[PDB]
C-alpha cells in the first residue's frame, strides 16, 4: 500500500451506508450547486471503466483500489505532470501549442472494450438447457447468451436466431465464394476479405484457372442447394485447410511487397503451393517440380539423396524434384546438420531404435544350446518364407505383440477425436467461472464414476456428447480382461491364467493414488493412523450397504478358510480391511512416483506388477485418487501387452523369465563368450526420450514407397508440412521487430563474458525447479490458491454461501476475458521467480529479495525458516555457476517443496498480473524473465486497441476466437528464447577462435524457425506425437526381415477392413481378426491429428493475425 | 485506377468523343428508363463469378486485380442503359481491350500469357511513349529463355508493378521505370 | 517431347497430335511410367515417327 490509505476508508463507509454509483458519490463528495461536476464525472468513467449509470460493489478490491487511484490524482523536475516512474524561438506556434495541452488520466483498454463487471454469475439448470438444444442454434452464437441473467432468456435466443437467419441469406447470396478461385493471378484482395461464418461443412476445395486448360477442368456442376450437405472426419477437411492456408500466404506476400517497395529494395512457396493443389484436384500436370540435371553434385543422408537448388540458399531437392523449405520438419540437410554440429550428444545414435528384428536376428546367431532353446521361442527366424525348418506350432512372442501394438494406436487416434468434439456443448461453453484447463478431467471423471455404478441413475445425467466416450472405453477395458484371463486363445494349449481373482464379473479401471492430498490430510488430522482408521469405516459401510458386496465377501472368505464359523464373520472382515489400509496409510508402493517412474537402470522391478494389486472386494476413498487418463492409459497397456505375450509365447511367467537371466549368469564368472535387452525391449521399459524425432524420421525415410503405391496422400502430407513452415517463418520474423530482448539475444557475433552467464543458467534451472515440484492434480492447486486469498483478508459470510474453492471472477478480469493465452505468461513468471529465491537463500543478497514479499504472500515465521533449511540443505552452487541437485526422487517428497511452490506461485500472480495500466507499477527492479514478460503483455495490449479486433468484436459477440488467435505467438516465442539461451551458454567453452564459427552456424534465423517448430506444444495435444504417428514402425519392420518374393497373401475375409463399425471394432472380437497392415488412410489420419490446432479448417483466425501484421509491421531484413 | 468508385463518368466520356453521340440523346435514354428497373435478378456476387469463369469470353476471363472496380460498374450502366444481357457484354470488352496491353507466346499457337495497363508502362511525358517498354520487355523475355534452356517446361508470364516468374517461384524479375528513363536518355 | 525436339528448331506441334491420336492420353493428363500398358503403348508409336 503505503499511500492514500484514507479514501479507502472513505469508500469503506459511503459504501456501508449504501451508495450505488459514481454519480452518488461524486455529487455528495462536491455538490453540483458550487463547482461543475459535469467534466469531474467523465475524467472518472474514462479512467476506470464502470459507466456513470451503471451499478457497482464496493465489496470487491478490483473496484475499490482502481477507484481510489483515479480521485487523488485529480486532487492533486516533472515536464509534463508525469504519472510513470523511470523504472518501467516561441513566437511562430511553440509557444502556442505546448502552452495550450492540458494532461489527462491514462485509458484502461480492458474494460472500455470488453466491460466485464456487468456479466452476472447464475448456474443454469437441466431445462435452461434443454431449451437452449432444442431452438437449435449453431455453436458459434453462444457468445450472446452467457452472461445472462435467468429473466431474459427468451430474447436473447430470439437474437440469436435472428443473426443466424440473416447470416443464411447472405450465404445463399453467393458472396463469400471468391476464395476457390485462388489469390495468385486474378482473384480476391487479400487485405480486403471478411469471411462468413457458418459454411464449414457445405464441402468446396482449390482450383486455379492460370495453370490448367479449359478442357481438362469443363465447368462447375452449379452449387450447393445448401440445405443437404454434409461432410466426413478427415478425407474433406484438408481441402479446407488448405484454402486457409492460401489466404494466409497471400497477404504476408502483399505485406512484404509494400514495405520493400516503400524503403527502396514470401513469394516463392505461395506459388508453389497453388500450383501443386490445382494439378491435384484436377488430376493434370504437376509444374513446381525442377529435375536433377546430368553432370551435378549430389549427396546422401541415411539412405536418401538429394541436390542443392540455385539461388535459393538452405533448400533442396528431392529426386523427383520436389522442393522443401529449410523449416520443414522433414529436410534432409537440416537434421545433418544438427546431428553434425550443433547438438551432437542427442545424436541419432541417442534417438535410434531398430526394433525386434535386428535384436532377433543377432541373438539367433549363438552355439550355446540352453540360449538357443529359448530363443527359437521368442523370436522369428526369417529362414521361413515356405522354407522355414521350423516355428510351426503357432504364434511367437514377436506376432501377438506386433498385434496388440498395430491396434492399439489406431484406438488412440480414435479416442482423440472423440473427446475433442465432445467440448461444444454449451454446458462448458458458457461457463466462465472455471478454468479453461480442466475441462478434460471432468469429462474423464464423470464417464469413469459412471462406469463403474451398478444403478444406471448417473449413466441418465450424461450429456449427448459423452456416451461415444462411454461406448469406446467400456470396451477396450472388457476385452483386455477377456485376454487376460485365457492366454490360450492364441495357439498354445498349456498356459495359465495371470489374472488375480476371476470368480465373479465387473468391469476393471486403474486405481493411481496421490501424495500430495496424503500429506494434506496428514497434516490436519495429525497422525498416520487417523486415515488408515477413516479409510477402514469408508471401506467397511459398504458391507453393510450393498448384498452383492456381502456375497462376494463371504464367499471368498470361506473358499480362504475351511473352518466356518457364524460368530467369525465379524471378526475375518475386520482383520482383512486392517492390512489393506495399512497398505496404503503407511508406505508408498501404490504412489503415483513408483508406479509410473520414469527410468530404471536395469531390470528393478519386474517381480511384482503395481498395476493389479490396488484390487479389492470392497466399493471417501475417491478423494486420493487420479483422474488423468491421457497419460494412464498408455503405461497400463504396455505392461499389460508385455505379459500376455511372454506367457502365451513361452508359457513362463515374468518372475521366471526375470531369475533365469542370474540363473545365466551365475555360471558367468569365467570369461567365456542380448537376452536381458530382448526382455527389455519386450516388456515396455526401454528409455523413450525423445521419441517425436524418431517418429519424423520415420516418415522421412519410408516417404518414397507411398509415394509409389499412392498419390493423393503424397501431395497432401507436402501441403500440410509447407503450410506449418510457413507459419514458423512469419512468426520470427514479427517478434525480430517486435521485443527487444529477442533482438539482443539474436544479433551477436563474440563469445559474452563475465556477468551474463549467471542470468543465462538462472534461466536454465528456473524450469527444471519448476517441473520437478509442480502439482499433479487440480484440486491441490485449488487448496494451495486458495490459503493465499484467507492469508491477506476474508469474513465469515465468505466461508459460508456461495464462494466455493472454483475460482476465476475473483482474479482480475484480464483471465476472465482472455483466459487461453494467461496461462503461459504466469507459467513464466513463477519460473522467473524461483530462481531468484534460491539465490537470495545460498549467497545472501540483497539485490532482489524485498521484505514486502513475505508479507503480501502471507507466510510466518516458520515456513520461512523451514524453506531457508531445506534449500540450504539440498542444492549446491559451483563457482563455474551451473546449480546442481543432489537428490530428485526424495527431494519431492516433503512438506515443504508445496510451501515453496505456493510463495513463488502467489508472488509472481500478485505482482505482474493484477495490476491493469503502465503507471501502476511500483517495483524495486527487473530480472531477465519480467522485462520479457511486461513486453509480451505490452504486445497484447496494442493488438486488442486496434480497429480489426474492435470491428470483429462488434459485429459478432464472439470473444472465444480471440484466445485462440493469440495464444499461438507466445507458444512459439517462449519456445525460441530458451533454444537461444541454451546456444550462447554452450558457446561460452571454446577456448579457441571457433565459437565465431560456431555462433555463425548456429543463429541463422531458419535454424531459429526449424528448432521453434519442432519444439512448443502443438505436438497432437496431451497425447503426443510419439502416440499419434508412432504406428508406422511396423512397415519398416517388416521390409528388414525378408531382405536380409511372395507375399501373394490370403484373400482378405468377406467382410473386409474398409467397412467396421466404430466401437464395435474394439471388442474382443475386434482384436482378433483384423487387419494389421498399413494403408494411406493411417497416414492422412494421423498428418492431419498432429497439426490441428496450428492449422483449423476456418478462415477467421488467419484474417486476425494477418490484421495484426499489417497494423504492427514486420522486419524486412536486407 | 486512383478513383474506382465512379467509372460511369468514364463510360459517359468515353462514347461522346470516340462513336460520335451528342449528350442530348443519351440525356433522354437516361430519362426515359427512371420509370421501369430491369433488375431481373442478375446484378449480385453469384452472377458476376459465373460470367467470369467462362472460356468464351477470352478477354473478361483474365483481368488484373486492379481494374475489377469499374469493370462491374461498366456493366452495370450499360446493361442499366439498354436491355441486352449480350450487348454489354461486348462494350466492356471492347474498353478493356483499347486500355491495356496483351503478350503473346512464339510458337504456332498464340494463347496469351499476360495483360498490363498503359501506365505501368510509360518512359517520359509524351503521350505516345507507352510502345518502347513493350519492346524492351519482348527482348528481356526472349533474350532470357535462351539464357535457361529449360524454362519451356513451366510457364512464363507477365503478371501485374510488373513481374516476370516461373510456375517455380526461383525466376522473379522487376520492372523499374526510373532506371530505364535514365538509361534511355543517356543511349 | 519437348526434351525430345526442341520447340525452337522444328514444330513439335502436329507432332504431338499423332501421338495423342494413337495412344488415348490427352496431352495434359498425368502418366504412369510404371504401367505396361502405357509403357509399350508409347514405345511402338514413336519408332513408327521416326522412320
Amino acid at each position: 500500500e503505503s499511500g492514500v490509505r484514507a479514501l479507502g476508508k472513505n469508500l469503506l463507509s459511503y459504501g456501508r451506508q449504501g451508495y450505488d454509483s459514481i454519480e452518488k458519490i461524486i455529487n455528495r463528495w462536491a455538490p453540483p450547486n458550487e463547482n461543475d461536476t459535469k467534466a469531474y464525472i467523465d475524467s472518472v468513467v474514462a479512467a476506470t471503466g464502470i459507466p456513470a449509470t451503471q451499478s457497482l460493489d464496493l465489496s470487491n478490491q478490483d473496484t475499490l483500489s482502481a477507484l481510489a487511484q483515479a480521485i487523488s490524482f485529480h486532487e492533486t523536475i516533472s515536464p509534463k505532470t508525469p504519472p510513470v516512474s523511470a523504472n518501467v524561438v516561441k513566437n511562430s506556434m511553440v509557444g502556442v501549442a505546448i502552452r495550450a495541452g492540458q494532461t489527462e488520466d491514462s485509458l484502461d483498454v480492458i474494460g472500455d472494450v470488453f466491460n466485464p463487471t456487468r456479466w452476472n454469475n447464475h448456474k443454469w439448470t437441466r431445462e435452461e438447457l434443454d431449451q437452449i438444444r432444442n431452438a437449435g442454434v449453431l455453436p458459434q452464437y453462444y457468445g450472446v447468451i452467457t452472461g445472462g441473467s435467468p429473466q431474459n432468456l427468451t430474447e436473447l435466443i430470439n437474437l440469436a436466431l435472428e443473426n443466424q437467419k440473416l447470416d443464411q441469406e447472405k450465404a445463399k447470396a453467393g458472396t463469400g465464394a471468391q476464395l476457390a478461385a485462388g489469390v495468385i493471378g486474378a482473384g480476391v484482395d487479400p487485405l480486403t476479405y471478411v469471411p462468413i461464418a457458418g459454411q464449414v461443412g457445405k464441402g468446396g476445395k482449390l482450383v486455379n484457372k492460370m495453370f490448367t486448360v479449359a478442357a481438362q477442368s469443363g465447368a462447375l456442376a452449379g452449387v450447393s442447394e445448401m440445405a443437404r450437405t454434409s461432410v466426413a472426419g478427415g478425407d474433406a477437411h484438408v481441402a479446407e485447410a488448405i484454402l486457409g492456408g492460401a489466404l494466409f500466404g497471400g497477404g504476408m506476400t502483399a505485406i512484404a511487397d509494400g514495405l520493400g517497395r516503400a524503403l527502396g529494395r514470401f513469394a516463392g512457396p505461395a506459388t508453389r503451393l497453388e500450383a501443386r493443389e490445382t494439378a491435384r484436384n484436377v488430376d493434370g500436370q504437376d509444374l513446381s517440380r525442377l529435375p536433377i540435371q546430368e553432370g551435378e553434385q549430389t549427396f546422401s543422408h541415411q539412405g536418401v539423396k538429394f541436390a542443392d537448388v540455385p539461388n535459393e540458399p538452405g533448400s533442396v531437392r528431392l529426386e523427383d524434384g520436389s522442393i522443401l523449405i529449410g523449416e520443414n520438419p522433414l529436410n534432409p540437410k537440416t537434421r545433418q546438420v544438427f546431428d553434425e554440429v550443433i547438438e551432437p550428444e542427442r545424436a541419432a545414435a541417442g534417438v535410434n531404435l531398430g526394433g525386434l528384428t535386428e535384436i532377433g536376428l543377432k541373438l539367433l546367431r549363438s552355439e550355446n544350446p540352453e540360449i538357443r532353446g529359448v530363443a527359437a521361442d521368442l523370436v522369428r527366424s526369417p529362414t521361413g518364407m515356405q522354407s522355414g525348418a521350423s516355428g510351426k506350432i503357432g504364434t511367437t512372442a514377436s506376432d501377438v505383440f506386433e498385434r496388440l501394438r498395430a491396434v492399439d494406436h489406431r484406438f488412440y487416434n480414435d479416442i482423440d477425436d472423440a473427446v475433442t468434439e465432445a467440448l461444444k456443448d454449451p454446458y462448458f461453453q458458457t461457463a466462465f467461472w472455471r478454468d479453461s484447463g480442466a475441462f478434460r478431467q471432468d469429462i474423464y471423471q464423470r464417464v469413469s464414476m459412471a462406469i463403474e455404478d451398478g444403478s444406471g441413475n448417473l449413466k441418465a445425467e450424461l450429456t449427448p456428447g459423452e456416451l461415444k466416450v462411454y461406448d469406446l472405453l467400456k470396451n477396450q477395458f472388457d476385452a483386455k480382461r477377456e485376454m487376460m484371463e485365457n492366454p490360450a486363445m492364441f495357439g498354445r494349449p498349456d498356459a495359465q491364467s495371470i489374472f488375480p481373482g476371476s470368480r465373479f464379473k465387473g468391469t476393471y479401471v486403474p486405481h493411481v493414488y496421490s501424495s500430495q492430498m496424503k500429506e494434506l490430510y496428514i497434516k490436519e488430522l495429525g497422525s498416520p493412523e487417523a486415515l488408515q482408521e477413516a479409510i477402514k469405516k469408508s471401506w467397511l459401510t459398504s458391507y453393510a450397504s450393498r448384498p452383492e458386496v456381502k456375497k462376494r465377501v463371504d464367499e471368498a472368505l470361506l473358499e480362504a478358510d475351511p473352518t466356518l464359523t457364524p460368530e467369525g464373520l465379524a471378526a475375518a472382515v475386520d482383520k482383512y480391511a486392517n492390512d489393506k489400509a495399512y497398505g496404503i496409510s503407511h508406505t508408498e508402493q501404490f504412489e503415483r512416483s513408483s508406479v509410473m517412474e520414469e527410468n530404471i537402470n536395469g531390470l528393478v522391478g519386474l517381480e511384482n506388477n503395481s498395476f493389479l494389486e490396488a484390487r479389492n472386494l470392497f466399493d471417501s476413498v475417491n478423494n486420493l485418487r487420479e483422474w488423468d487418463m491421457d497419460k494412464i492409459v498408455p503405461a497400463y497397456n504396455r505392461r499389460v501387452n508385455g505379459d500376455i505375450a511372454i506367457m502365451a509365447g513361452t508359457g513362463k511367467t515374468t518372475k521366471e523369465m526375470k531369475d533365469l537371466v542370474e540363473t545365466l549368469m551365475n555360471k558367468a564368472g569365467d570369461d567365456g563368450k542380448t537376452l536381458r535387452d530382448t526382455l527389455k525391449i519386450l516388456t515396455g521399459r526401454a528409455r523413450r526420450d525423445g521419441a517425436d524425432d524418431a517418429a519424423f524420421a520415420t516418415v522421412m525415410r519410408t516417404m518414397t514407397d507411398l509415394a509409389f503405391f499412392a498419390k493423393n496422400a503424397y501431395m497432401g502430407v507436402q501441403n500440410l508440412t509447407e503450410i506449418g513452415g510457413m507459419l514458423a517463418r512469419g512468426n520470427v520474423r514479427a517478434m525480430l521487430h517486435g521485443v527487444p530482448m529477442f533482438r539482443d539475444l539474436a544479433f551477436r557475433n563474440k563469445k559474452v563474458g563475465a556477468s551474463e552467464i549467471k542470468d543465462l543458467h538462472n534461466v536454465i534451472f528456473g524450469k527444471e525447479l519448476d517441473d520437478s515440484i509442480r502439482p499433479s492434480k487440480q484440486d491441490v492447486i485449488d487448496r494451495l490458491r486458495s490459503y493465499s486469498d484467507l492469508g491477506r483478508g476474508a469474513a465469515t459470510a465468505l466461508g459460508t454461501a456461495k464462494y466455493y474453492t472454483g475460482e476465476l471472477a475473483v482474479r482480475s478480469p484480464f483471465t476472465k476475458v482472455l483466459n487461453g493465452t494467461t496461462n503461459y505468461l504466469l507459467d513464466a513468471g513463477r519460473q522467473g521467480f524461483l530462481s531468484d529465491i534460491v539465490e537470495h537463500s545460498l549467497t545472501g543478497s540483497k539485490r532482489r529479495f524485498d521484505d514486502r514479499w513475505l508479507k503480501t504472500a502471507g507466510i510466518s515465521d516458520e515456513q520461512w525458516k523451514g524453506i531457508k533449511s531445506l534449500i540450504r540443505e539440498s542444492v549446491t552452487r559451483g563457482p563455474d555457476g551451473k546449480y546442481t541437485i543432489k537428490d530428485k526422487k526424495a527431494f519431492s517428497q516433503d512438506q515443504r517443496a508445496m510451501d515453496l511452490w505456493r510463495m513463488g506461485d502467489t508472488i509472481a500472480d500478485e505482482t505482474l498480473l493484477r495490476p491493469h495500466k503502465l503507471s501502476n507499477m511500483d517495483a524495486k527492479a527487473y530480472g531477465p524473465i519480467a522485462k520479457t514478460v511486461l513486453q509480451f503483455k505490452n504486445f497484447v495490449i496494442k493488438s486488442i486497441n486496434g480497429r480489426t479486433m474492435r470491428t470483429f468484436y462488434n459485429a459478432t459477440k464472439n470473444n472465444r476466437a480471440m484466445d485462440a488467435a493469440l495464444s499461438t505467438v507466445m507458444s512459439m516465442g517462449l519456445a525460441g528464447m530458451y533454444y537461444m539461451a541454451q546456444a550462447h551458454i554452450k558457446a561460452y567453452a571454446m577456448q579457441d577462435g571457433r565459437d565465431r564459427e560456431y555462433l555463425k552456424q548456429a543463429l541463422n534465423p531458419t535454424m531459429i524457425g526449424y528448432a521453434a517448430l519442432s519444439r512448443s506444444s502443438h505436438l497432437g495435444g496431451p497425447l503426443g506425437v510419439a502416440n499419434i504417428l508412432g504406428g508406422i514402425a511396423g512397415y519398416e519392420d517388416t521390409k528388414m526381415l525378408r531382405s536380409s518374393v511372395g507375399n501373394f497373401l490370403e484373400q482378405v475375409p468377406a467382410f473386409g477392413y474398409a467397412a467396421n463399425v466404430g466401437a464395435t471394432a474394439y471388442n474382443l472380437a475386434g482384436y482378433l481378426k483384423a487387419d494389421t497392415r498399413v494403408n494411406e488412410r493411417d497416414y492422412m489420419t494421423g498428418m492431419y491429428n498432429t497439426f490441428r490446432e496450428l492449422v483449423p479448417n476456418d478462415p477467421i483466425t488467419q484474417k486476425l493475425l494477418l490484421g495484426t501484421f499489417e497494423e504492427q509491421g514486420i522486419h524486412i531484413k536486407d | 485506377a486512383l478513383y474506382p468508385d465512379q467509372a460511369q463518368l468514364f463510360s459517359t466520356f468515353d462514347q461522346m468523343d470516340k462513336i460520335g453521340l451528342d449528350p442530348q440523346t443519351m440525356i433522354e435514354a437516361d430519362k426515359q428508363a427512371a420509370s421501369q428497373s430491369r433488375e431481373m435478378r442478375m446484378e449480385s456476387d453469384k452472377a458476376w463469378q459465373e460470367l467470369k469463369n467462362d472460356s468464351r469470353n477470352k478477354d473478361l476471363s483474365r483481368l488484373p486485380t486492379s481494374l475489377d472496380a469499374s469493370a462491374r460498374k461498366v456493366w452495370d450502366s450499360w446493361y442499366y442503359r439498354t436491355g441486352n444481357a449480350d450487348a454489354a457484354t461486348q462494350q466492356t470488352q471492347r474498353w478493356l481491350n483499347e486500355n491495356t496491353v496483351t503478350f503473346q507466346s512464339e510458337g504456332s499457337d498464340g494463347k496469351s500469357i499476360g495483360m498490363v495497363s498503359k501506365h505501368q508502362l510509360m518512359v517520359g511525358d509524351n503521350p505516345e511513349s507507352w510502345q518502347v517498354g513493350r519492346d524492351i520487355i519482348d527482348t528481356a523475355r526472349k533474350q532470357l529463355i535462351k539464357a535457361n534452356p529449360w524454362v519451356v517446361n513451366s510457364q512464363l508470364s507477365v503478371v501485374e508493378s510488373i513481374f516476370l516468374q516461373d510456375a517455380t517461384g526461383t525466376i522473379r524479375i522487376r520492372y523499374d521505370k526510373e532506371l530505364v528513363g535514365k538509361l534511355y536518355r543517356e543511349q
